[PDB]
């Protein structure tokens, strides 16, 4: 039914602003919400059917120390949506304590759109991991969000914060955010700033406006993830229907992203399926092997050859996916979305459960381990001491991330009929 | 002119021999049926009234003259035979289809049918002809999928009639657009196909077994007069490798003369005789034609087939009980080499 | 425009409608529609289209609708459900199966032949041959979704695994369910492995 | 099926770079791997069907003290292939000890492409004999290569290093390399730097850029050796099918090269066959007589006259080839390769087993004998002493090369039904 989206932090507000602009550009609408004359499709998934034939997006804005919010304010995309949801540190503990005192008023902002909506389906979170203002605040609000409504779903769009060296408190912040990301979130789509920066320096020669182009990438991914919902499809026209197949085990919910063209500034089915399969078109970067893959295709595609394509990708036999119980790489096929001009027609997006993210988790765990052992980089503040005097929240997150690495590695084993 | 049947109620279908003329010479009486036949399947319509005018002039004449009559028959034969030639070579693309026929029957492509033997070495049993038949088509297409013709060509199908004694290959051709290609013609192509696979198979075996270097002499000094089989591998290989090369000349010469004759002539009736010389030349000249020579060569092939198994199962240096069979083999090679000098004289 | 919508009664909008029914009465359905098996639908056809669209066509639509509703039921039942992990092994072991059947029937059959059918009917310029092309749609889709034959040789296993979709919802025993499923699934595969010709598109797992 | 190629040493990297460039120039491709619009043929023999419709060559790069590797790096033929296989003395003992310690990581480089390949057919070695960096390292890696995989074939492209006087340790290095070249290699194509230098000073007036033009010669030879494999042929479309006929005795595997035009900057069949037969078009320089010759022709050739050509070259009766069991000069005929412009159409290449290379072996054996007897030119290093304290590896190579000269000379005799 109806999904309410959330954005917090300056990076999260940037990606949400770009997402709403990019769906305004996709749909046959004006930047005021007025429908165009050439419209149809389903436009109730994130757009409130507002009072002047406006499709107002339902977006929760959360900001602290507003810098980008003024730039969002003086724009012709503030006439598209304005639900009056604006409500005013760089540490996780500081953001946690600042979210502590004002939770009731932003919760009134939540309940306003909750009662304004007739139905509710899920909550999408635009949150920047170790983002300074976003960190701590987003973790606290995530905790209150899943506490209040256990009848809904949570997706969180996350980045892996490390530019490979800078800030020494960031592994603590991302670790505490990762603890809540495990136990208070039901689906996590993780992105790599390193992998996106490498692909941006690959296809182009830009490395300085990286945020602006990464906005374009994430908005395309988020729109392609929702095209079967926003346009009349048949399967996973709800969020939960999409989330259900991918997760065999309720803590194995980390979702890998790839995309079949790399440069965006006739081919057949099994071709782009095979290219989406490769890790060098995967834009997020002992054995590591996939649990289950789901893929969506959108473009000009001849539909009758897909079964022979399915056979050819089968006998090509590219991944030795899993031992114990049988998953698959699973296809979904969609139409290329109308109501806008379309270049680079054949475009695919893949959602996969892969244990290879345990390597990145062990990377930031090793960074935390060396910074904890050196003990000159915790940056002891009264915020962190008053939040936790013995700093055993780090210990709880540490044993939980150990359990998750154990879960990954024992799932990679042929025996996960015993738990571990 | 109209190509209309029901012209004789009482005293495809053809004309009966009882009512066939002998006061008109018989070849001229053969051409009349062909001209009537081609209509059933341009400017044929444009000159129809002129043919009716000539035939009407023949109706006018009191007298009968074959010397006059034949010119009418020949003049119509030119255009009607030209029309089919004008269509099929270019618009049904005869020549490329002939190349495909050579690729798959005369093994103008042999890349597929070698790797096919690599992935279907599990046929030595008597088939039940209900399970192996499915498996051979599965293996065929699956072998094709790895490389080379990964876009279409599901047109040929394998099917069985050891697992190689039963074998058959089909290819549906466009039957209205190919009356030159007939099921009998494909039957002869099938016979040549089966022989050409037999020769490749036994030779692939024998060339594979020579790894005496590669695994059986490395870091060893081997025992002489125990590790030797008279080295008859090298003798048996020659009579297959030179024959292998002989088929290349035999093939390319006949392919070239056929593609020369077809270019020269501009009537389909000629193309019939050109094709009908071509296939018989393949048969007689590769000595697949039923001869005593064919028997002697089949004996050679059987001896090589048995010899490969003995050299296969031995592996690491061992000489016990293999010598007893090997003695029979070297005696048989002497016996058959004497026949190879009978084909020479 | 009527004709595409008619067979678009199945194949969202009806999604919310079917999901409310999952958690009896014929007016209780009706107000929900206006906003394991069952679901009678009734709809009027205008008479200039009634003389072209047969009465039996509605019945065939109803048959395939009736079979698919059970797959939607099983799909949604394992959707809302989100020694200890053994339930999760039992989750994947059936979730894979129901996803394959779902994908098979509705994309591979009910979308392939329909996209062909739309291209077919625009070449119909005669009243009578329109009836023959729509019957040539029905009589082949009634073969791909096989109900004319083997309703007790193949269909029985499809029936009996749907009762597992009933059992797994109640148990929100366990060893005795996989003991059944690994048996009947392998029997289904080892019979359908050589089978009318299009059923080999399911003989892959 | 699929063949993996190897190159080591600066000379081997030069000839491999030229070979890959020359096959890029032959095939209808870009220097990025992109197919051209006028393409067909078989392009899986050394080219990985890569991920952007790239035909990436499968080449193992091995380098020590990188000089030419940087020049290979800054080139538009590093966009053709880049499998990231680059991994960093002038003695055989020094190169042997340097290969000793790092064998596992370069073996991981081997196994990477081994698992990356679906099938495996053979290993081609580009190795420079007594090349300084190449010597010792190539011998060690050859030993490990045939040790690991006895189910494949080894070809080694070799030069005869002597510019007829310089370096006094070179006969020891080439001798130890020749020991491994005998007993750890299954097919050796030997080239003469003297003969190639003489032909280069013959057809032209160049003697200073000899390496650059010799690159052109060897790349043409290597492409002409593989034309029946790369283009749709009928016989010896695998390496082993080619190697099988030429070798009657598993240590008689040394292959002689000639080429029918000498200058490259209508004739009939038996003409160019006869000219390929002569030793003055052979570009590698008691009785000496051929065991068996194989020849390939590529050009504009009228195919129906080849049997009368065969008769005419028979009754011309140019070589009294062998006593005991019957070999032949054996013809193969190929089409001239399309997809590139073709000057000097009629070109033939011959592979032959000739005992005349025993003369060159006795030449370097006599050089080793005089340098060993004088005993001021061994250049005693701790590398050579620690590798072998008594230097009996030279003795083992000496008795083996004696056995090989004996094998040559007794094969020249009418009796080789007794061994020797």
């Amino acid at each position: 039914r109806e999904i309410i989206t959330l954005q917090l932090g300056q990076c999260g507000n940037q990606i949400g602003f770009e997402f709403w602009k990019q769906l305004c550009a996709e749909h046959g609408i004006s930047p005021e919400g007025i429908v165009e004359e050439f419209a149809t499709d389903r436009k109730d998934v994130f757009f409130y059917q507002a009072d002047d034939e406006h499709y107002i997006p339902r977006a929760v804005l959360l900001d602290l120390e507003p810098r980008v919010i003024h730039s969002i304010l003086n724009s012709p995309y503030a006439k598209l949506y304005n639900p009056e949801n604006i409500y005013l540190g760089n540490n996780w503990a500081s953001g946690f304590s600042q979210g502590e005192k004002i939770h009731e008023d932003i919760f009134d902002i939540i309940d306003r759109e909750a009662d304004g909506s007739d139905s509710l389906e899920g909550f999408v979170l635009c949150h920047s991991i170790a983002g300074g203002t976003g960190s701590g605040l987003g973790s606290y609000l995530l905790e209150r969000l899943n506490d209040r409504y256990p009848k809904k779903l949570v997706q969180t769009y996350s980045v892996f914060p490390n530019q490979d060296e800078d800030v020494v408190v960031q592994p603590y912040n991302s670790l505490l955010t990762l603890k809540r990301l495990t136990q208070n979130a039901d689906c996590v789509v993780v992105l790599d700033n390193t992998a996106l920066n490498r692909i941006a320096t690959d296809r182009l020669h830009i490395q300085n406006p990286s945020f602006s182009q990464i906005n374009q990438l994430v908005s395309t991914i988020m729109s392609a993830s929702t095209t079967t919902l926003r346009y009349p499809g048949y399967m996973n026209n709800d969020l939960i229907g999409l989330i259900a197949s991918l997760i065999p085990t309720p803590r194995l919910h980390f979702l890998m992203t790839g995309y079949t063209p790399l440069t965006t500034d006739k081919t057949t089915v099994l071709d782009v399926m095979r290219r989406l399969l490769q890790p060098k078109n995967v834009m997020v970067s002992t054995n590591h092997c996939y649990i289950a893959i789901l893929n969506i295709i959108q473009g000009e595609v001849d539909p009758t050859q897909v079964h022979k394509s399915l056979q050819r990708i089968r006998e090509r036999k590219l991944a030795n996916f899993i031992p114990w119980g049988p998953a698959s790489i699973q296809v979904a096929l969609s139409r290329k979305s109308p109501y806008l001009p379309s270049a680079h027609r054949v475009s695919g997006l893949m959602m996969a459960n892969h244990t290879s993210i345990s390597s990145l988790f062990e990377r930031t765990c090793r960074q935390y381990d060396k910074l904890r052992k050196r003990e000159a980089f915790l940056e002891q503040f009264r915020k962190e001491d008053m939040f936790k005097d013995n700093f055993d929240e780090m210990d709880t997150s540490r044993e939980i991330v150990q359990q998750l690495i154990d879960e990954y590695h024992a799932a990679t084993r042929p025996d996960y009929i015993s738990w571990g | 002119l109209h190509g209309l049947l029901l012209d004789q109620h009482e005293e495809q279908f053809s004309l009966r021999v009882e009512i066939l003329p002998s006061y008109i010479p018989v070849r001229v009486a053969e051409k009349i049926l062909f001209v009537g036949e081609s209509v059933q399947m341009s400017i044929l319509k444009n000159q129809e009234d002129t043919f009716a005018a000539e035939l009407h002039r023949l109706k006018q004449q009191p007298l009968f003259s074959l010397v006059d009559f034949e010119q009418v028959v020949d003049r119509i034969r030119s255009t009607v035979a030209e029309h089919l030639w004008k269509l099929m070579v270019e618009e049904s693309d005869l020549l490329g289809q002939l190349k495909i026929i050579k690729d798959f029957y005369l093994l103008g492509r042999g890349e597929l049918f070698q790797a096919f033997i690599d992935t279907a070495q599990h046929m030595l049993k008597t088939p039940p002809t209900a399970v192996t038949e499915h498996d051979v088509n599965v293996a065929f297409q699956q072998s094709a999928h790895k490389v080379l013709l990964d876009d279409d060509n599901l047109l040929p199908l394998l099917h069985l009639t050891s697992g190689w004694a039963a074998l058959g290959l089909s290819y549906k051709v466009q039957w209205p657009l190919h009356i030159l290609f007939t099921p009998a013609v494909l039957e002869k192509y099938n016979v040549v196909f089966k022989y050409l696979l037999s020769v490749r198979r036994v030779q692939a075996e024998l060339q594979h077994c020579w790894a005496l270097q590669m695994q059986r002499k490395h870091l060893k000094s081997n025992q002489t007069d125990a590790i030797k089989w008279r080295l008859r591998n090298h003798m048996a290989f020659l009579v297959d490798n030179l024959q292998y090369y002989l088929q290349v000349d035999v093939l390319e010469s006949q392919f070239s003369q056929l593609l020369h004759q077809i270019n020269s002539t501009r009537d389909f009736e000629s193309i019939r005789l050109a094709h009908d010389h071509f296939l018989s030349n393949l048969l007689a000249q590769s000595f697949i034609l039923l001869k005593p020579v064919f028997h002697c060569l089949n004996e050679i092939l059987d001896l090589c087939h048995s010899f490969c198994s003995l050299v296969s199962q031995n592996l690491g240096p061992l000489d016990e009980r293999g010598a007893a069979q090997l003695s029979i083999l070297v005696k048989g090679f002497s016996r058959q080499s004497s026949l190879l000098f009978k084909i020479l004289s | 425009e009527y004709l595409q919508a008619m067979r678009n009664f199945f194949l969202d909008t009806m999604y919310d409608f079917y999901t409310s029914i999952f958690d009896q009465n014929v007016s209780f359905l009706n107000v929900q529609l206006q906003e394991l098996d069952g679901l009678t639908l009734s709809y009027k056809v205008p008479w200039p289209v009634d003389i072209v669209i047969s009465l039996e066509c509605q019945k065939i639509y109803n048959q395939v609708f009736l079979l698919l509703l059970q797959i939607k039921w099983a799909k949604y039942s394992l959707d809302v459900l989100l020694q200890i992990h053994r339930m999760f092994l039992l989750r994947v072991k059936l979730m894979h199966f129901v996803n394959s059947l779902h994908n098979y029937i509705m994309t591979r059959i009910l979308h392939s032949t329909g996209l062909e059918f739309q291209h077919q009917v625009e070449e119909a310029k005669d009243l009578d041959q329109l009836i023959k092309i729509h019957y040539r749609y029905l009589s082949t889709i009634h073969d791909r979704c096989l109900l004319r034959e083997k309703v007790s040789f193949v269909k029985e296993a499809i029936m009996k695994v749907l009762n597992l979709a009933l059992m797994f919802a109640d148990g929100w025993s366990i060893e005795k369910m996989e003991s059944d499923f690994k048996n009947c699934h392998m029997f289904l595969v080892t019979i359908l492995n050589k089978a009318f010709p299009h059923l080999e598109s399911l003989a892959l797992s």
